[PDB]
């Protein structure tokens, strides 16, 4: 009840974790995704786990397809990536009456920029400059120099793809 | 390391901060268009100059990519759309100089009056006081006045600004490697590298040329008609083997004839076609209106309006409290926001003008998906080709029969039919041979083959021989007339008007072609034909990412502008008229004037 009715998410570059681990959740249908990779959700309430991790963030209405495994993009490459034997659940539904003000919230990020792709449930927060060409940035903006971070703009009357929605992910160890 | 990994890298960061920068500045230009305010309109100056400003910044670094080293075509053609130099390449001095004509020309046209000899108090300008004669007077010397007393007082002062303009603006396009302005304006159809679709520069004239070749015999017997029917409103003025005096036609220019209807009905005792009654009958409101929209683009298997669409749109006056601007406009603010500004009442033709703008946003909704730099129609004529076939089906009493608002017992007479038929080539084929020449003579003078002390005379010599007009009083070169329109002394392109009407009728051929369509081009209804939305989305969903050749292939399967469409909606109008024109001249002389004698 803290960390889905949280007042405020993480950033999806700085996805925050959080371990669960101590069906009404699957029974609430305000839930606008709810995509399991391990087993049927009546079924893992009653279910042998150690460990049950929850990482949560925002994301636009667009991006939700790119939190499943396999799956290729911004998102997935250079934020928050799932391995391709992920078991667990990904659950999503749209926040836009909290994260979107009519001035416009500026407040989340994410990672345009990034050397190479991230691996499964790796984890990148730095603020150094990306170079796209042969002379390099040495710290500072510029032609062919990038900062890698770059913001969400969520209005209320932004497009539902353009929308912001709340995401936790379900990390289950499956023991054997 | 490449060159082009480097510019899809920029474009990248273009495209999300543009998309962001270009929301404030819909958001803000929203305000002020919907509340009319001191505060509304500084926030949109500001959000607008912050638009402006981001987007020279980045067509100066977009240049430090040379598009010579980039194969990747839709990454090069982003570029392309970025480094745009323009006037930049011209020198710091003439720059200043270019701006301040154009400038000083915009604000001689909009802010210029000339006093009635009567009253000299009572001055009128242009808009709304001498539109009004032109397109209300039935006096043959009240509508001379306003006619010449406009082309002399404005226009002389436009006519060394203009040779001013001419001469600057052909160093920018000489040193944009092209070879007149008017070759630059061309570039607008431009489309190079692609097999089997280039279309060069040139190319433009020949197609224009011929294709309007085979629209001269309609217009002849058009012509030759109105010509007829304007001898009986002003008696003594008109001959009939002679042009059209040029202050006759219903507007400042002779572009649309529409004005002429009144005088030029076949038929007038029969009521024209108008389920304004009928609706208000049923208490329609705005809201039934674009519902029925919504419903019309759905039955072709289109999505329906998005919810921010119902949400946010001005689909009626907000009250006198506050002032909006009821220019029907169709917004694709960016971020998956598309709105509808318009002050609907409850008639005909908001109802059609509403199936217009929805078309606006279909269209803006199927390339949403594309890069920021792609959003566009295929070239400067598809985006109101689109919007204006979406009044066509909906207009016919097919479909007005189809949602209630005709009865299942009507008389669809030829009579009312060719009376319909007749207002329509008053606007649609009344403005081909306008618009053709008013082209045709500046590509000319761009390109020298009219010297400054001939424009005048090749003006006119064209305007008798091409549109069958001729003025009332003789123009030496101390007249500049081309420029009292808005178009040219605005500096705007002009043959897209041209192209936008043969786009029309070549998609509406092709649609009510898969829609099955038995009978005339002209009673068809494209509703509930899920094979004509899907060809048509074909094209829709592409925006400007291809060439436009491909995208009108898409709908009609040929990858060339085509007039045989236009003249088969028409082809019922033409038989009536070659039968009305068996007792009159068809054709005209270039020699009679009314003020030689
Ligand atoms: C069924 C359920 O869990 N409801 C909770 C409610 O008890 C809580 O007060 C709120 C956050 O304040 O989030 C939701
Ligand atoms: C053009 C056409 O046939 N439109 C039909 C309409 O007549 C009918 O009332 C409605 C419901 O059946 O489906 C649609
Ligand atoms: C151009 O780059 C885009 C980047 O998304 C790619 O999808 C497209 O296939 C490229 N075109 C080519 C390689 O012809
Ligand atoms: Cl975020
Ligand atoms: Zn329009």
């Amino acid at each position: 009840g803290e960390v889905f009715n949280a007042t405020r998410f993480a950033s999806v570059y700085a996805w925050n974790r959080k371990r669960i681990s101590n069906s009404v959740l699957y029974n609430s249908a305000s839930f606008s995704t709810f995509k399991c990779y391990g087993v049927s959700p009546t079924k893992l309430n009653d279910l042998c786990f150690t460990n049950v991790y929850a990482d949560s963030f925002v994301i636009r209405g667009d991006e939700v397809r790119q939190i499943a495994p396999g799956q290729t993009g911004k998102i997935a490459d250079y934020n928050y990536k799932l391995p391709d034997d992920f078991t667990g659940c990904v659950i999503a539904w749209n926040s836009n009456n909290l994260d979107s003000k009519v001035g416009g919230n500026y407040n989340y990020l994410y990672r345009l920029f990034r050397k190479s792709n991230l691996k499964p449930f790796e984890r990148d927060i730095s603020t150094e400059i990306y170079q796209a060409g042969s002379t390099p940035c040495n710290g500072v903006e510029g032609f062919n120099c990038y900062f890698p971070l770059q913001s969400y703009g969520f209005y209320p009357t932004n497009g539902v793809g353009y929308q912001p929605y709340r995401v936790v992910v379900l990390s289950f160890e499956l023991l054997h | 390391s490449t060159i082009e990994e480097q510019a899809k890298t920029f474009l990248d960061k273009f495209n999300h901060e543009a998309e962001d920068l270009f929301y404030q500045s819909s958001l803000a230009s929203w305000n002020y268009n919907t509340n009319i305010t001191e505060e509304n309109v500084q926030n949109m100056n500001n959000a607008g100059d912050k638009w402006s400003a981001f987007l020279k910044e980045q067509s100066t670094l977009a240049q430090m990519y040379p598009l010579q080293e980039i194969q990747n075509l839709t990454v090069k053609l982003q570029l392309q759309a970025l480094q745009q130099n323009g006037s930049s390449v011209l020198s710091e001095d003439k720059s200043k100089r270019l701006n301040t004509i154009l400038n000083t020309m915009s604000t001689i046209y909009s802010t210029g009056k000339v006093c009635n000899p009567d009253n000299p108090q009572e001055c009128l300008l242009l808009e709304p006081g001498l539109n009004e004669i032109m397109a209300n007077s039935l006096d043959y010397n009240e509508r001379l006045w306003a006619w010449e007393s406009w082309r002399s007082e404005v226009g002389k002062q436009l006519r060394p600004l203009y040779e001013e303009y001419v001469v600057l603006k052909n160093e920018m396009a000489r040193a944009n490697h092209y070879e007149d302005y008017g070759d630059y304006w061309r570039g607008d159809y431009e489309v190079n590298g692609v097999d089997g679709y280039d279309y060069s520069r040139g190319q433009l004239i020949e197609d224009v040329e011929h294709t309007f070749e085979e629209i001269k015999p309609l217009y002849e017997h058009l012509h030759a008609y109105v010509r007829a029917k304007l001898m009986n409103a002003y008696p003594s003025y008109i001959s009939p083997i002679g042009c059209l005096p040029a202050h006759l036609l219903g507007d400042m220019w002779g572009r649309f004839w529409t004005n002429l209807y009144s005088l030029t009905v076949p038929f007038g005792q029969k009521p024209n076609i108008d389920v304004t009654d009928a609706m208000v009958d049923q208490a329609w409101d705005a809201q039934r209106i674009f519902k029925e929209a919504e419903k019309f683009f759905v039955s072709v298997g289109l999505p329906n309006m998005t919810q921010g669409f119902w949400e946010n749109s001005m689909l009626t006056d907000p009250g006198n409290v506050q002032k909006a601007v009821c220019h029907p406009t169709a917004w694709d603010l960016g971020k998956g926001d598309f709105r509808i500004l318009m002050c609907t009442k409850v008639t005909m033709d908001d109802f059609l003008t509403a199936h217009h703008e929805m078309g606006h946003i279909q269209y803006d909704m199927a390339y949403a998906a594309q890069p920021f730099l792609l959003r566009n129609g295929a070239n400067e004529g598809f985006h109101e080709a689109v919007g204006e076939i979406m009044s066509l089906s909906a207009a016919t009493p097919k479909h007005l029969k189809s949602i209630g608002l005709l009865s299942p017992d009507f008389q669809e007479d030829n009579e009312t039919e060719i009376n319909f038929l007749l207002k329509q080539a008053l606007t649609i084929v009344g403005t081909l041979p306008f618009t053709y020449m008013l082209e045709k003579w500046r590509w000319m003078v761009f390109k020298g083959e009219i010297p400054k002390d001939q424009w005048m005379k090749k003006w006119w010599e064209m305007k008798r021989e091409i549109v069958g007009v001729v003025e009332p009083v003789p123009h030496d070169e101390t007249y500049c007339d081309p420029a009292s329109l808005f178009h040219v002394s605005n500096d705007y392109s002009f043959i897209r008007y041209y192209t936008r009407t043969l786009y029309q009728f070549q998609f509406q051929e092709a649609l009510c072609q898969a829609a099955k369509h038995e009978g005339p081009l002209h009673k068809c209804d494209i509703s509930n034909s899920t094979e004509a939305g899907q060809k048509l989305f074909n094209m829709l969903r592409l925006g400007k990412s291809e060439p436009w050749t491909l995208a009108l292939e898409n709908v009609v399967g040929a990858k060339n502008m085509n007039v045989r469409p236009l003249l088969n909606y028409f082809e019922p109008l033409f038989t009536w008229l070659k039968d009305q024109n068996k007792n009159s001249f068809v054709g005209w002389s270039t020699d009679w004037s009314p003020y030689a004698d």
